[PDB]
């Protein structure tokens, strides 16, 4: 209230003006009469990019390579996500490096475009933030220029690379050149010297000689004085390889267009075959390559798009899966890896390891870079330039910011209080925090663990390496609040306070006694002031990072019989605005009907549909990384044959108005993973007579569909 | 070529329960659905009654998903090779399942679970037991919308090992409830669709016969998940080494509106 | 004399897979000298460790296995001493 506060008292002056207007809601705030209103946040702001110090590349929708964005990296907290389960068995010593260039391999493109799910990767990467990028080249914490391989995501601006996977850049290569060496030559040595056991003078057959791993394989083999046969797509690749390696004549090149190389290699080797086969092609070329093997020859298959029968072989231990072995070695970093580290390190000194060709792409062109690798229209490495290399050779990395999308993260060394978190949304929210970094939770309840579902998930968290303490204490007195935070500071600095408590009593306002009225006013008023007070006083105030107070739509929509719950829920919404006046952190989600978890779980109330919890947590992530106090979130419930199938097909893609979107934009552009296409494929037959191919689905426009059903 | 099966998803068809099995609004044909179709086809080839035949499927790949059409009819064309046993469920020119099915007259069951009588989950407190409500809260949060016919597991332990699967006569639902012991053995937050069951044995001669017609208090068969061998067994059924493929979650409603109370 | 009763199993039924995996604490066996065929061969492969090696010296191989030898998919070690 301004210097002249209103004087509303019976026969006052300011009151008489209000009576004449006769408005149902008059609030005097910031010196003006007004009303509390819910202003819609545009959908474009949910993905708005803001400056951020630490970022990493991920995908908004899995299987779409046009949805790669830069998100906030939990490395701002020092550590990295995915420190649960197996990842806690290997206590590798890591060096925090500033990434200057990130190398792009065919492994990243395979994961990004949905050809392989992240579950095929090593189990230590199951809970990682992202799975894109392994190699990099930058500066370590001491300013030295380094390059190496680290568990993903190395497609970021800061990495925590194990000290046993980090090489030193010679003082002749720019940081740009060093970004091409590590993985290409690390895999070449693994395929030849570690798995193939190549020997001096042996004959080796390399598929896809022009690829980055193909070029590295040739260089290693030539250093071993081998007889080389390589498959080159076109004459440009053959010419390129000849220029890079003068020892190669036209006699060492074949064609990948058909399996005619078998006779050539089987005549030039005089029927002995090839000692080592680095195999990337599949189908009949795989069979022909096997038939070229000598009697002691080794077949190293590093292709990614394996068939179904050969995928069964991997499961039943019939064959070894070598297409994700470099990733597995980097997790363990045991004797097998140190052999490759020594080999590559030796190669650098002896001149075998030489930088490959390169093609730098800016950070914002990540989508274009990924498409370039997938097409394979030309040879060379694709490297994303994160920063600009300084002229000096040992200098600190300047502190800069990058545009990235929000991603909430919790400090692993800080304890988080979840008051009333042992129920409904609390347990499935604590699961979310654990996956996003939280490793110290204090769940509070009035009774304790009282159901089998609670005991199961609390046991699940403890198994993952989280420290959970369950207190049966209601915070309705300063003494209890001290006890709860005492058990908190003994686990770590208090870095979050969430209140998800509710005690509902429903009845008509006239039939409610005093005791019945103040039932929902203990977890929403009495608590929130005692938790607020603690966060305002040290040592929590300096340490506190989040302060979340869950609320309901009764504050903005109202309800019948819940006059008490409305009163308490609003006071919680105003205690969370006093915090904003004083600059303290505060968040207050104002939910609507929610599904799968709680009160509603046990549908349509006030015409609003219940939300799916996997959305509750998607918007909740937006809520935490925002400047407003309360963010209202709710869901509202919603001819010719040619238009019939169009609506059904458009509905599959997640489009509400088929006519709104462009009729010339291909389905893959909007996004068609692997299940939407089959649904459309079976729907174009169920609804009409059309029978289309799965691949044809993703490259056909809406106009094509309309013009095809008529035919 | 061989037996063609017509799944009638009408208002009162006996196979109307197949619609009470959806994954985030997608009404898919159960992965164990193709097991019964292949199992019944082999019996029809042999001339014996499918409930008197002890089978064993191997490497059952669910090549592609079958979207059941509500209030309609779907057709499949199961085909079993006489001597080798290669079975194949298909719809037109599209493959939907594959594998090898073999019958035998001897013991086909590895784990000795068909002998267990009662239930280990007796006398335990309520805070050391999961019930039907809580088991299918775990599945629902992961995207698996099970209805009332597929909600078989009546009780379980916090370890997910012991269960009280219900036997009510329907085979497509029973084999799915045995495959639910696998899903709740891998706690998580993502949605996984099974795509390869390496071994399935459905010896019915050690399995309780169909409930007497008119029954409503269906009996419960003790089940167990073997974390060592990766075997889910209950009564006269075992499923070993079942693998799944992660799938993105679909929003059945429309995007929420976010406002700023100010 | 070094061997104890704990080191032996039964060749009549494929119950060794459970016992061996339990006794090895899930690490698997590093080398397998395999002579049995059928369901015992598959079970032996599933005990293989991450690095584990499978040496198959049985003579009465199945037709599918024999085709694998011809195709160079697998090595034929049953007549290697010869
Ligand atoms: N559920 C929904 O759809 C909606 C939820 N919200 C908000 O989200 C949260 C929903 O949580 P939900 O689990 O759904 O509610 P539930 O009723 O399902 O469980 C809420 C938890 O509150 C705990 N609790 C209540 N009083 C106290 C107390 N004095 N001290 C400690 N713990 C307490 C209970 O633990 P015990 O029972 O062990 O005492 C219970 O587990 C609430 O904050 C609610 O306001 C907002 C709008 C709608
Ligand atoms: P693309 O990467 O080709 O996608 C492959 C898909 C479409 C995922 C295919 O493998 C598939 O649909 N498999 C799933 C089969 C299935 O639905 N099995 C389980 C039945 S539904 C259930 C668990 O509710």
């Amino acid at each position: 209230a301004g210097p002249n506060p209103p004087k509303i008292s019976a026969d006052s002056a300011d009151f008489k003006e209000l009576v004449r207007k006769d408005l149902a809601y008059n609030v005097f705030k910031n010196g003006k009469w007004g009303t509390y209103r819910g202003f819609v946040i545009s959908d474009a702001d949910r993905q708005k990019e803001r400056p951020s110090e630490y970022v990493y590349a991920d995908w908004l929708s899995a299987g779409d390579m046009s949805s790669l964005r830069w998100f906030d990296s939990p490395l701002k907290t020092g550590h990295n996500n995915g420190m649960l389960g197996s990842k806690m068995a290997h206590k590798l010593e890591t060096e925090t490096c500033s990434v200057y260039y990130a190398g792009l391999n065919l492994r990243d493109i395979i994961l990004a475009n949905g050809t392989i799910q992240r579950d095929i990767l090593p189990e230590e990467t199951f809970f990682k933030e992202g799975v894109l990028g392994v190699e990099f080249s930058g500066r370590n914490s001491s300013g030295k220029r380094v390059m190496g391989l680290c568990p993903p995501p190395a497609l970021a601006t800061t990495v925590k690379c194990p000290v046993s996977s980090l090489w030193s850049v010679p003082d002749q290569w720019t940081l740009e050149e060093a970004a091409t060496v590590p993985l290409a030559y690390a895999t070449a040595y693994y395929c030849l010297v570690s798995e193939g056991g190549v020997q001096k003078g042996a004959t080796v057959f390399i598929h896809a000689g022009a690829s980055v791993v193909g070029q590295a394989s040739i260089a290693v083999a030539l250093s071993y004085n081998c007889e080389i046969f390589t498959l080159t797509k076109n004459s440009d690749e053959t010419a390129l390889l000849k220029s890079m390696y003068p020892q190669l004549n036209d006699r060492n090149f074949c064609s990948s267009e058909d399996c005619s190389f078998e006779k050539y290699i089987r005549k030039e080797t005089k029927g002995s075959g090839v000692d080592v086969v680095i195999n990337t092609l599949r189908g009949k070329f795989l069979k022909a390559s096997r038939r070229l093997l000598s009697k002691k020859g080794k077949f190293v298959d590093i292709g990614f798009k394996v068939d179904s029968n050969t995928q069964i072989a991997y499961y039943t231990r019939e064959h070894p899966d070598l297409r994700f072995q470099l990733d597995a070695l980097l997790e363990s970093q045991g004797p097998e890896w140190t052999r490759l580290f020594d080999l590559v390190q030796a190669g650098i000194h002896s001149g075998v390891v030489k930088p490959l060709k390169r093609a730098v792409y800016s950070m914002d062109k990540i989508v274009d870079a990924f498409k370039t690798v997938e097409a394979e229209r030309e040879a060379g490495k694709i490297v994303i330039k994160i920063r600009d290399e300084e002229r000096q050779k040992v200098c600190p990395t300047p502190r800069t910011s990058f545009p990235a999308i929000h991603r909430t993260c919790f400090h692993p060394d800080k304890s988080h209080i979840l008051v009333g978190g042992m129920g409904g949304m609390g347990l499935e929210t604590a699961h979310w925090m654990v996956l996003r970094g939280a490793k110290k939770l204090i769940l509070t309840s009035r009774y304790g663990i009282t159901t089998g579902y609670q005991a199961r998930k609390i046991a699940f968290f403890k198994q993952l390496g989280v420290e959970v303490e369950v207190l049966a204490l209601s915070v309705n007195t300063r003494k209890a609040a001290d006890k709860v935070f005492e058990h908190a500071l003994k686990m770590g600095p208090v870095g979050g306070i969430f209140n998800m408590a509710m005690v509902l009593y429903n009845d008509d306002f006239l039939k409610m006694n005093r005791e019945q009225f103040l039932k929902p006013l203990e977890s929403k008023i009495t608590m929130t002031m005692l938790l607020d007070d603690k966060s305002r006083e040290k040592p929590v105030r300096d340490t506190l990072d989040h302060f979340v107070m869950f609320s309901s739509l009764i504050v903005s929509g109202g309800h019948l019989g819940q006059a008490n719950y409305a009163f308490g829920s609003t006071v919680l919404e105003k205690i969370c605005e006093r915090r904003k006046r004083d600059g303290l952190p505060v968040t207050t989600p104002q939910w609507a009907s929610i599904a799968d978890v709680g009160t509603v779980a046990l549908t349509i109330i006030c015409r609003k549909y219940p939300q799916r919890f996997f959305n509750v947590l998607s918007v909740f992530d937006f809520m935490m990384s925002s400047d407003n106090v309360v963010t209202i979130s709710y869901v509202l419930v919603e001819e010719s044959m040619v238009d019939q199938v169009l609506r059904a097909v458009g509905k599959v893609l997640g489009i509400k108005d088929v006519s709104s979107v462009d009729g010339d934009k291909e389905f893959i552009d909007m996004g068609v993973d692997s299940l939407m296409s089959v649904e459309i494929k079976q729907a174009l037959e169920r609804d009409a007579g059309l029978v289309i191919s799965t691949k044809d689905t993703q490259l056909m426009t809406f106009n094509t569909l309309r013009s095809m059903v008529k035919g | 070529s061989d037996n063609v099966i017509d799944i009638d998803l009408s208002e009162d068809s006996p196979e109307n329960y197949l619609l009470e099995h959806a994954v985030d609004g997608r009404m898919l044909f159960p992965a164990t659905g193709t097991l019964v179709l292949a199992w019944k086809t082999l019996a029809k080839l042999k001339g014996v009654e499918f409930e008197q035949l002890g089978v064993q499927m191997t490497n059952v790949q669910i090549h592609q998903a079958l979207f059941l059409n509500p209030g309609g009819k779907t057709t499949v064309s199961v085909s079993v090779m006489p001597i080798t046993g290669e079975f194949q469920v298909r719809d037109g020119e599209s493959l939907i399942s594959s594998g090898v099915i073999t019958s035998s007259e001897g013991r086909l069951l590895e784990t000795d679970q068909h002998m267990k009588k009662g239930s280990v989950l007796d006398g335990k407190p309520d805070k050391e037991l999961l019930f039907t409500k809580e088991i299918y809260r775990e599945f629902l949060l992961r995207g698996y919308e099970y209805g009332a016919a597929f909600q078989g597991i009546q009780r379980a332990s916090l370890d997910a090992t012991d269960t009280d699967i219900r036997w009510d006569g329907r085979w497509i639902s029973y084999l799915d409830t045995v495959l639910q012991m696998y899903l709740l053995s891998k706690p998580g937050t993502h949605q996984a669709l099974p795509t390869l069951l390496e071994s399935v044995t459905i010896d019915p001669r050690v399995h309780p016969a169909q409930p007497p017609e008119g029954t409503t208090e269906f009996q419960v068969l003790p089940g167990k998940w073997d974390p060592v061998l990766q075997i889910a067994a209950a009564g006269g059924v075992e499923i070993r080494s079942c693998h799944s493929i992660r799938a993105s979650r679909r929003l059945n409603h429309d995007p929420p509106i976010l406002e700023d109370f100010a």
